[PDB]
Parts: structure tokens; sequence; C-alpha cells
């Protein structure tokens, strides 16, 4: 029972404590101390040493005895800023279809891990489209600015000649009027339809920008519906592998399934 | 009956992928004209004249603006209103560029393709902005890649305050340069390339005559052509001056000069020369032992006789142009505002509305905003809001109630929040805000916060390592919110006020009485502590940063915080043991830090990671670097420092001011300081920050801005080129592609831009002409270019006549960059601690978004090539010995013995580093052997066992498994290699190597800690780094570690490893 207490290295503790609630806990050099209560609070892990010579945290020394009491109680009274042992989460035969086959639990571990690894690709795939799309979008916006900025120069250019050209109609006039003003007007007519093209160019980008900005939303939309599946699939896969590592060691046998 | 006749109906092959021809994804970014990579060879450009006339010139892609202007005014004769035009000389071209700014093209030698025109048109105008010299900010904005005018119209006062304040640093550097000019100007440009230690390793020292080297000094006369050797045999630790004398002695001994007359000729001639390295721009400019310069110590190890050159100081001081730093065109609070400590209420924050939430209503039930206060770790119970108005128009108008009194907020406090989905908990976006601004002012009002997408590795809801500030991407989840307004701007208290509160808080502990419940957090021992305690503190000190401290140990540490000054190196642990949610505590820690002992940089770099966001802390950390960190040690760790800038709260801060000063003091540091900043410019977490900083550097660095602008242009050419090879010219034969590559490179704009410049891998090495016949595309699917330049040094012959480096658009280099850097450090750790293991950390540089440069090591082949070449006609089975046979084919005689020693040394080092860094599985096509018998790894892929993301767990992988091939060579050529003295020695190298790197595990953990800042998916959070904790076995004692390593090495090999 002290061995087989439900809740009873640093690194793989944290991967069990990873993504659990405020109040979740478990117990862990020989010279340093003995056992280590690793309590989770709001995303960070508080480690509390159990010294033995009685077992205890420091002064009130009077393993399973010490942990049960606190399960009812807060750790603020022992040490001030620990206003928080509610979740003793260390079961994983709650679900796993209760499968006592062992070999079939191993087959299932592969099944989920394929479904996971399949899901992690599609998630990675969409993260790239997202980031490429963000780039292609802002490149489109910066083009639009330049398109407008270009047109301003061309609008100014069709205006610039109106000053000089229609000073060079009235002065003289008679001197080649039809032979002169034609080829000033031709220039002016080439100039404005060119503006008419550039505007028709920019418009066409903006319609594409909305179709891009549309697709962009759809990437995020489908990312966020692949995330929760990807978490629970991963979390089920940790537990199916825990179930195995409880009963039979077989650390090297795992590699073919995984 | 294969598949139980089960159809997959959804499965569709007809153009269905990233998998099919599975390589090269880095796209996209644009080049020569809007929407097209490479402008047509002949193109029509509208030329807008000041008379209003659009004349349209057909002209060549490659055509200079002088050529085009000339032809424009010849052609403008044929159009009307010609009399209205000035002389062509009274005009300048202007157009709209791809950055959407109207650049005036002043340098009219530039070509139509190189201008980045957006649309092909030019406008003619007389030169406005009469200070033309000032509008060579285009220089700066080309080097940076975003135009300087883009900063000028930024509203944000911090940014604008940064720009004006940071100039302090630039003036100070420039002043330090032009101090002992022309000497110190040359010292800036050509800093001595020098090992950190003058002391010599015992194995280096024994490759001499009890401390003597043969050198070869070279000199020239007329015109240049003939040069004369002068082969000295000096002491290893004599300075350049001495070496220069002896060269002149030999040069100027004569039968017509007496003994005295020689000595008097020596003195006049002596200090008119300095030593250059033959073959590259490197110089020996200050009193260092010759051994200390890196070229010498390389020459010693490689069995080479140095080739230096006597260089006239005035022929050098010719080639330095003046830097001429100019101050730019861009050249407080209402009093008694507040002590933050007057505010008598809890913290509360109003969460108003998220706008742009993109979610499946069918999939998700409900959505909510999670929040929390942080300091790296969290000052209070993390809280949420209720699951209101789920999915559609998500609107809560709640005040969240954080149990912390507003005075107890520390200076560096930060709100970290995230919109989530619902036990179906799952983050959607996230974003963090600094609870104070840069002017110390508490945040009060309304803030719109555009959020960041949840990254790959993060499953956690909240992400407080993530960058402080709003996402520049507009069309993303914007969650707007409101902070409490206290009828006055609240400012953070002065250090003068905190220094008093602490001095009081201490006196209030001296009167607290006898038994105290939770004594834990204060002394009781007084001046006389226990002997057992004082040794438990030094035990905590020695433990690595990732061995997290317990609440007892924290309280313990804090209670003896004043004894902890005796053990300076404890500080990292002490700081983390402070209750940052208690200003009583914090104020005291401000006084401790204020005059805490300086510590060694390798330990003070821990203090600049994300777990230490305080200003006073990171001040002390920089204060350490100012004292100890040498210009050598800075350029080793430069990456880890530039990355660490991301974790600073504000643009203007002491670390930024330290590095910027150093970058302008040392043109080698500057060169990489530029490229590492420039590299990450694509990343919008740092675009602004790094742009601004790069502006400062570029304004201050002198002539090197012009050199970088060239380097910059070379890269752009190559990016644009490969970009086409990878898109239009995919599905074409090598032959067809290669013909396109040469075609392009023969054009004059390419021949201009790619020939005369400095290698970004090492700006010592120049790059002269392109030899196109040795230029080619490699076989990889990424289409890496194999580029080859003629080294234009006077003494090319003496070093390398050809330089050649690989440019690779396609792959994120910055993981290799790191692992190679890690190896480079491991080597120097082993070797300077006397044990010769030869790693070849080949050069690698990322210069953008999956774009970079890799150094070619000449004469080295993949184990595969060794076995392809050495493999018998009848394709059946390759011989294990063919490696060994090939190696004998190179090394013959006493030479053979030495090449195996090298292969046995390099292999032992590359085994240990590999195991420790957990790099990608080694196999015949990513392992390489050199002719001289040095083995080295290439293409590392992922590092810290990043494919443990899929399954993983306690895999503790051996990535370099020595097959027979390797073992044979190690033990000369015997049957059952496993059992020789040759292989006994090998093992003892591996055991002594593994324990060397294990006693520096702090450094290596820390280096990886500091790299979290970069968006490498390999380094998402400290548990990613924690693999190195397991591999080195830091939980255990060294003897247990040794046996753990043996075990781990034994099992992969299946027999060989257990004696001692
Ligand atoms: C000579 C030596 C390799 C020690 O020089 C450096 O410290 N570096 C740092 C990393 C750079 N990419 C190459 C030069
Ligand atoms: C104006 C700009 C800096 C873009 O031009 C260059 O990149 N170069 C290379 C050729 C020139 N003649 C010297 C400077
Ligand atoms: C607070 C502590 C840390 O520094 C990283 C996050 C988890 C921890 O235990
Ligand atoms: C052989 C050719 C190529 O260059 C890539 C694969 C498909 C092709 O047609
Ligand atoms: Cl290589």
């Amino acid at each position: 029972s002290l061995q087989d207490a439900e809740w009873y290295s640093r690194e793989e503790v944290n991967e069990k404590l990873r993504d659990t609630a405020d109040g979740t806990f478990l117990v862990r050099t020989k010279m340093h101390g003995d056992y280590t209560l690793t309590l989770r609070k709001g995303g960070n892990n508080k480690l509390i040493k159990i010294f033995h010579r009685k077992y205890g945290f420091s002064d009130p020394l009077t393993v399973v005895e010490l942990i049960n009491h606190y399960r009812n109680e807060s750790l603020a009274q022992y040490n001030p800023k620990l206003d928080v042992l509610l979740y003793p989460v260390s079961k994983q035969q709650d679900q796993v279809v209760k499968e006592d086959n062992i070999e079939a639990v191993g087959k299932k571990l592969h099944e989920y891990n394929t479904q996971f690894q399949e899901k992690s690709r599609e998630y990675d795939r969409l993260y790239e489209e997202y980031t490429r799309t963000s780039q292609e979008i802002q490149m489109k916006r910066t083009a639009i600015e330049a398109f407008n900025e270009t047109i301003k120069i061309f609008e100014e250019q069709c205006q610039t000649q109106e000053r000089y050209s229609k000073e060079y109609i009235e002065k003289f006039k008679r001197e080649g009027n039809e032979k002169e003003i034609q080829r000033i007007m031709h220039n002016y007519d080439k100039l404005k339809s060119r503006i008419s093209e550039i505007i028709d160019s920019r418009r066409r980008l903006e319609e594409d920008l909305k179709k891009q900005a549309a697709e962009y939303r759809e990437i995020d939309k489908r990312m966020n519906s692949i995330k929760p599946d990807l978490i629970q699939l991963r979390k089920t896969r940790d537990q199916y592998l825990m179930w195995l590592t409880q009963k039979g060691v077989r650390q090297k046998k795992l590699n073919e399934w995984l | 009956s294969y598949y139980h006749h089960h159809h997959h109906h959804d499965y569709d092959i007809p153009t269905t992928f990233q998998g099919a021809m599975g390589s090269m994804p880095p796209r996209p970014s644009s080049g020569e004209l809007w929407g097209i990579h490479l402008m047509p060879p002949r193109i029509l450009v509208e030329c807008l004249l000041p008379n209003g006339m659009i004349v349209t010139l057909e002209c060549l892609r490659e055509a200079t603006l002088i050529t085009i202007k000339h032809e424009l005014f010849k052609e403008a004769r044929k159009y009307p209103l010609h009399q209205l035009l000035q002389d062509e000389s009274s005009y300048i071209f202007v157009s709209v560029t791809q950055e959407a700014e109207r650049e005036e093209f002043f340098d009219e030698t530039r070509r139509l393709c190189d201008l980045r025109l957006f649309q092909p048109f030019l406008k003619v105008i007389e030169p406005v902005g009469n200070r033309e010299e000032k509008i060579l900010n285009r220089e700066i904005g080309f080097a940076i890649g975003m135009p300087v005018c883009e900063f000028d119209m930024v509203k944000d006062p911090e940014v604008q305050d940064f720009r004006r304040n940071i100039l302090n640093v630039c003036k100070e550097a420039v002043d330090l340069r032009d101090l002992n000019s022309p000497h110190s100007r040359a010292m800036y440009v050509y800093p001595p390339n020098v090992e950190s230690s003058p002391e010599l390793p015992k194995h280096i020292y024994n490759k001499l005559d009890k401390g003597q080297i043969i050198v070869v000094i070279w000199v020239i006369v007329s015109p240049n052509n003939d040069k004369q050797k002068y082969t000295l045999k000096i002491n290893h630790d004599c300075v350049p001056e001495q070496v220069i004398a002896e060269a002149i002695r030999k040069k100027t001994r004569s039968m017509l000069l007496s003994s005295e007359q020689l000595k008097l000729c020596v003195l006049e001639y002596q200090g008119k020369y300095i030593l250059k390295v033959c073959g590259c721009d490197e110089y020996f400019l200050e009193k260092y032992p010759l051994s200390q310069y890196k070229y010498i110590r390389s020459c010693i190890m490689l069995g080479r006789m140095p080739n230096l050159m006597l260089m006239a100081k005035e022929s050098l001081y010719s080639q330095l142009p003046m830097d001429c730093f100019t101050m730019p065109s861009y050249s407080n609070g209402e009093t008694s505002t507040k002590s933050l400590w007057v505010i008598n209420s809890a913290l509360r924050i109003k969460i108003l509305c998220a706008t742009y939430v993109n979610v499946n209503i069918r999939d998700i039930d409900k959505i909510y905003v999670r929040t929390g206060i942080y300091h790296g770790g969290e000052p209070l119970c993390d809280n949420v809001n209720t699951q209101r108005v789920p999915c559609s128009n998500p609107r809560w108008n709640e005040w969240l109630n954080y149990d912390i009194y507003i005075p107890d907020l520390p200076r560096a406090a930060r709100l970290c929040l995230s919109i989530c989905s619902v036990e179906e908990h799952c983050p959607l976006a996230w974003g963090n805000i600094n609870l104070f601004d840069y002017t110390d002012t508490l945040v009060s009002g309304k803030m719109a916060l555009n959020l960041w997408p949840v990254p790959h590795g993060l499953e956690d809801l909240l992400n407080p390592i993530g960058v402080t500030g709003s996402n520049p991407n507009k069309e993303t989840p914007c969650l707007e919110l409101e902070f409490d307004w206290f009828s006055s701007v609240v400012k953070f208290p002065d250090m003068s006020v905190i220094e008093e509160h602490a001095n009081w808080s201490v006196s209030r502990e001296a009167g607290f009485s006898y038994s105290h419940a939770g004594l834990s957090n204060r002394l009781a021992r007084d001046n006389e502590l226990r002997e057992n305690d004082k040794e438990q503190l030094k035990a905590i000190s020695t433990r690595d940063p990732l061995s997290e401290i317990t609440e007892q140990e924290k309280d313990f540490l804090w209670s003896h915080r004043h004894y902890c000054v005796t053990i300076p190196e404890i500080l990292p642990k002490l700081l983390l043991s402070v209750k940052w949610n208690s200003r009583d505590e914090v104020a005291q820690m401000y006084c401790l830090v204020k005059d805490w002992p300086p510590i060694k940089p390798e330990q003070a770099m821990e203090l600049l990671d994300c777990n230490y966001p305080d200003p006073m802390v990171r001040g002390f950390a920089v204060r350490c670097l100012e004292k100890y960190l040498t210009d050598d040690k800075l350029s080793q760790y430069l990456i880890q420092l530039v990355q660490v800038l991301k974790y600073e709260q504000y643009l203007d801060n002491l670390l930024v001011r330290f590095l910027l000063k150093k970058a302008l003091t040392n043109q080698r540091i500057g060169h990489f300081f530029f490229w590492h900043l420039k590299s990450e410019m694509h990343n919008k977490t740092v675009s602004q920050r790094f742009g601004l900083l790069l502006e400062s550097y570029c304004r201050a660095c002198g002539m090197y801005l012009k050199h970088l602008n060239r380097q910059v242009e070379a890269m752009e050419k190559l990016i644009n080129l490969t970009d086409i090879l990878k898109q239009e010219k995919k599905d074409e034969t090598q032959k067809v592609q290669m013909k396109f590559l040469v075609e392009q490179m023969r054009r004059p704009d390419f021949m201009d831009a790619l020939q005369g410049f400095l290698s970004p891998l090492n700006p010592a090495h120049q790059l002269g002409n392109l030899r196109l016949e040795e230029c080619r595309i490699m076989s990889s699917a990424k289409r890496p270019l194999w580029l080859n330049w003629e080294n234009p040094d006077i003494m090319s012959e003496l070093l390398f006549q050809n330089n050649e480096i690989i440019f690779k658009n396609g792959d994120d280099l910055r993981q290799d960059m790191l692992t190679l850097q890690i190896i480079r450090i491991m080597e120097n750790i082993w070797q300077n601690q006397g044990l010769d293991l030869r790693m070849l950390p080949y050069g690698c540089l990322s210069i953008g978004d999956c774009v970079g440069l890799i150094e070619v090591v000449r004469n080295s082949h993949t184990i595969m090539q060794i076995q392809c070449k050495g493999g018998l006609k009848g394709a059946l089975q390759f011989n294990s010995h063919t490696l060994h046979q090939w190696l004998k084919d190179k090394n013959k005689g006493e030479i053979y013995d030495a090449a195996i020693d090298l292969f046995t040394r390099s292999c032992a080092g590359y085994c240990v580093a590999t195991f420790i860094l957990g790099i990608g599985d080694r196999h015949n096509s990513n392992i390489m052997v050199k002719d001289d018998g040095q083995l080295f790894h290439i293409d590392f892929g992922h590092f810290l066992d990043h494919k443990k993301k899929k399954f993983g767990y306690k895999r503790e992988r051996v990535p370099f498994v020595l097959t027979q091939d390797f073992l044979i060579v190690i033990s000369k050529g015997a049957q059952e290699c496993t059992k020789t003295r040759e292989f006994e020695r090998f093992q003892e190298m591996c055991y002594k190597a593994y324990l060397a790197i294990r006693q520096h595990a702090n450094l290596f953990i820390n280096l990886f800690s500091m790299m979290l800042g970069s968006g490498m998916p390999e380094l998402q959070s400290f548990d990613d780094i924690a693999y190195i904790r397991k591999t080195l076995a830091l939980d255990k004692t060294e003897q247990e570690a040794l046996e753990y390593f043996m075990k781990q090495m034994n099992d992969a090999h299946h027999g060989g490893w257990t004696t001692k």
C-alpha cells in the first residue's frame, strides 16, 4: 500500500503534471532528502520535500499519513503562500476499454499513435499555410499602397500636362493647331486610359485579398478544430502507454507499435 | 485478401502534395518587379517627364539609369513641349518601389533590375531635399530591407524615444575609434583574431621544439610580382613586433653592413610594418603571443608552417576610409504623480470583447478568456472569466479579480491571457502585456490586443514565455480590454524609495520575536549559522538550472540570503527563491543585487533568460559582461545574446546598449551582429525591435555599411535565382536548369552583384571573380547552389586560390547553426582542458527565412561515396573494410599511424557530442571522412530528440552507432576489433570526453535556455531542453553517470563497454 499508493524522475513527472488543473499532485539523490510532493498550481510546479529520520515537511513531524490529511486541507497554514491537494490524479484503467489482453492494448497504442501522428502532420501543414498566407496577405496590402501611390503619380501627371499643354494651345494656336494639339491630346488620352488600367489592376488585387483573407480564416478555423482532437488523442495515448508500463516493463517492445 | 477488400473512398490521386517530391518549402518573397522574379531581358518603361509627357522606352533589364536617362532625353526631342525641358543633368529619376515608398534614384550607375520597381516606370524631377547626402538613408534601408521612412511615421513614443536615445551609444563608439587614429581605426576594422587564453594545451606544446615554431615571413619589392621568403624559427610566445624585427634582420644582414649598422637599420625599419596573414584580410595588430592568434594555433595543430606578410603600415592606413558619423535628422511627467505603493486596492482587469474568433460552432461548445499575472512564474492564483456568449460575437463585460494588492506588483509584471475552447480545454489564441510601460507608468485605460496563434509544441493554455506585446498581423483575434483608472498616472517607485523600504524591512526583522510559525522564511541563527547549513547552500549552488528548487530549499535560501553573498554563483537560485509578489521581499533583493559580487559570464547569462525578467537583475547580468566577457567570448555566445533581446520588456535597455556599443567597437562582432538581426527580420515577433536596432548599427558602423549593402545584394540575387529554379524550372532536367543558371549568372547585373564582395561566413575571406565552370547546382531537391570564387588576395596561392561556399534556399539553417556552435564550444572545452578530440564545426549562417550559407570542406566524402567508389563490379554487397582500404590509399607510412589517431580522436568526440545533443540518426550519407582521416557529421536535422514528440518518452537514443566499418579503422585492421588496445584507448577518450561535457552541463543547459527566444520548434519550452539533463545524467553521481553512459553505449553496439 505504501508502494501501491495510487499517487505514489523530475522530467517525466512534469509530463504527467502537464495540462492538469490547479490542485493536482503526486509523490516522487538519496542524500538531499527522501520523497518529494510535486503539487501543480496554475501552470507551475511546486516541489515540497518529505524529510524522514516520522515523515514531514519541517517542524510538525507527527508517507500515506501525511498526504491524506492535506487532501482535505490547504497548505497555507504550513507555509504562507500556498492557498491551494484536491486532484490526486494518478489512477489509467478507468477507460482503455478495460482491455486485459495486454497485446491488444499494445495494438491500440499504435492505432492512436498513427491517428495522432497523422493529425500532427495536418496540424503542421496548416500552420505553414497560415504563416505563408499572413505573408501573401501583407505583401498584397503593401502592393495596394504602391498601386495607389503609383496612380497618384499618374493622376498628377495627367494634371501636370493640363497646366503646360493648355498654356501651349492658347499661346500661338494657329501655328499647327490641328497638327500640334492632336499629338498633345493623344499623349493625354494615352495617359488617362493608363490610369484607367492601373485602377483596374489594383481593384483586381483587392478582390483577391478578400479571397485570401477568406481562406486565411478557414485555415485558423480548421486549426482550432484539429487542436482539441490532437490533445485528447495524445492524452489517451499517454494513458494507453501508462497502462502497459504498469504491468510489464517491456520498454524496448514499445518501439514497433510506436 | 491483402486489405480485406476495404476501399478508401475519399482517396483521390489526380493532383490529389507536400509529400510527392517531398522537399523545399520556404516561400514566398518577391524580387525584381511586382509579381515576377526576374524582369524580361528587354522591357518597356514609361518615363514620366516634367512637361507631363509619357514617352515609353524599350530598354534592357540590365540598363543603367545613366544609359536610360541619356536615351530618354534623346527620345523626348521627338515628343511635344521639348523646349519646356531642362538639360538632362538637371534631373533625377524617381519611382514607386516594392516597399511602397517613392525612392529618388541618386546613384545613377544602378540598373533597372536592381531597383525593385513594383511597376516598370520612372518619373523625372529636379533634386528636392537639397541635402542629398542625407537621403542616403536608402543605404541603411537596403541593408535593413525596410525603408527608414517607415519608422519616421510610427506613432508609438517608445520607438521614437528609442531612436533618439540610442544615439548616445553610437557617438561613444565612434569616439572610441577615432582616438589613436589611424591605429585604432584599423583596430576597429581588423581586430586581432585571438584565442581567449595565452596558456597553451600540453598536446599543442609538444608539437614544438620545447616552444619553437618555424614561420615564413613574406615581403615584396617591384612592381609586385616577386616576393621573398624569410623563414624564421622564433619562440611560440613572442609578439608580432619581435617577429617583424627578426624578418628585417635576416632581410637586411649583409657583408657590407657591420653588426651595429644592422641594429641601427633595424630600428628605423621596424615599426613601419605590421604582419598580415597571407591569403585573407587578417592582421596581427597587438601584443599577443603568436600562439594566441587563432591562425597560428590552427597552423600548429594542422602541421603547417605559418605564412605571414610584411605589410607597410601606410599601405594599410591607405585602405581605411574615414567613418564620418553624422547625427540624424531626428536629432517629462507631471510631478508628484504616485508611488504605486499609495494605491489601496486589489488588481482587477476588464475583459470586453474578442472580435475575430475563427471556430467551428459544430465542433466546440463554449469559449472563454483565461488570464493570469506573471514574472516568468505567476504572482497569484490564475483565473478565467465565465463561459459566456460562446462562439458567436464573444462578449463578456466582466472585471476579473486578481488576488494581489497593486503595490505588490513587481516592476517586471505581465498579464498573460488566452482565449480558450471547451474537460475539453484548448487554447485558440494568446497574448501578453507588460503591466507597466517603458516610462515606469502602470497600465490604466483601454488596450486592444491582437493575438498570436497557438504554436506547435504548446499544449498549455496560457504561454507566458511568449513575447510581450500585440501581434502586428491585424486580421487575427483582437481581444480589447480595460484596466482600472486611478485618477492619476501611477508610476513605479524610485530606487531611492525602494532602498529605504528595504532598509526598514530589515530592521523590522531584527525585532520580530523568538518562536515564529513559518520561521522557514527568516534566520533565527543570527551571525552564527550551522556548519551543516553552510555546506547545503554550496550544494544547491552546484546544481544545474533545470533541477528545480523545492519550497523548503527556496525558503531556506531566502532566509540565509545575506550569507549567499559569500557564494555569488548561488544568485540565480536565490532570485527564483524570492516571493516577487511581496515588495517587502523584492525591495531587499534589489539591495542585495545592487552590490552583489560580479560573476563569470557563462553563469551571468542564465540571468538574461525568460526566468529573470527584472531590470535590476538583468542590469547586474550586463554589469558582469562589461567586466569579464572578452571580445572573443562575446562573439562565441553572440547568437545566444541577440536571441535573448526578445526577453527584454522595452526597446531601450542596458543589454541592447551593451551589444550595440560592442558591435561598433569591433567590426568582426558587428558583421555577425548585423546578420543575426537581419536573419530574424522576417519574424514579426522582432521585426520592429531588430529593425530599429539595425538602423542604429548601420548609421554608426562607418564604411562597412557599404560592404554589407554589397553582401546584402549578393544574397538577394541568389534568393531570386534559386526561387525561380525552385518554381518555374522544377520538372526540368539538371541539364536544362544548369543552362538556365549559367545563362543568368553571365548577365552583367549578376556579374556585378555576385563578384566583388566579402564572404558573410567570414568577412576576412574576400570573393573575387566567379568561376562559373566550377559553379553548379547540387543534386538535392532544394536546389542548393555550389558557388565558387577566385580568392583575389596577393597570396591566394599561399592559403586557397579558390573559395567556395554553398548557398541553400529551402532549409531552416538555424538548428544546424546552433548544434555546430554547440560542437565548437564542446571542442574548446575538451581541448583547452587538455584532451585532443577534433570536431570540425564547419561554418553555417542563416541570412533570412530558410536561406543560408554553408562552408564547403574540400577533400571530404560521405562514407557512401567512399563505399560507392570502393565497391566491386558485381552489385552484391559492399565490403566493411573499404573505408579502411580507402583511408590507407590516402595515408601511407608513418602518415597512416597518425591518420588513424585522428580518425580515432574525431570519432570519439563526435560520438559523445552526438549522444549528448541527441541529434538525428547518423548513417552513411550524413557522415563524412576527410583524406587525412578526420571524421565529421553533417546534416544534423533536428537536435534534442525532437522526434520524441511522436511517442518518445525514455528513448535516450544513441544516434552514432559505430558499425564494423568504423571499428576496423580504429583498430588498424584486425579481426574482432572490439578487443584491442586501439579500441581500449578509444573508449577511454569517450569516457573522459563525456565527463568533461558533464562538468560544464550548466553552460550547455543555459545556452539552450537562451535559445527558447527563437521560434525553433525544437526549442519550445524548458522540457525540450530537459533531454540534455537525462543524457548527461545530472541526477546521479559521476560514477553512476559513467556506468549509465557505458550501459547506453553498450546496448546500441551489443557488447564492448564495461571494465575500469
Ligand atoms: C575562429 C572561431 C571559429 C573560434 O571563430 C568564432 O568564434 N566564430 C563564431 C561563429 C561564426 N559563425 C564563425 C566564427
Ligand atoms: C547603391 C548600392 C549600395 C545598391 O550599390 C551596390 O550594392 N554596390 C555594388 C556596385 C556599386 N558600384 C558599389 C556599391
Ligand atoms: C516556474 C518554473 C519555471 O521556471 C518554468 C515553468 C515551470 C516551473 O516549474
Ligand atoms: C526527372 C524530372 C525531374 O527533374 C524531377 C522529377 C520529375 C521529372 O520529370
Ligand atoms: Cl560540408
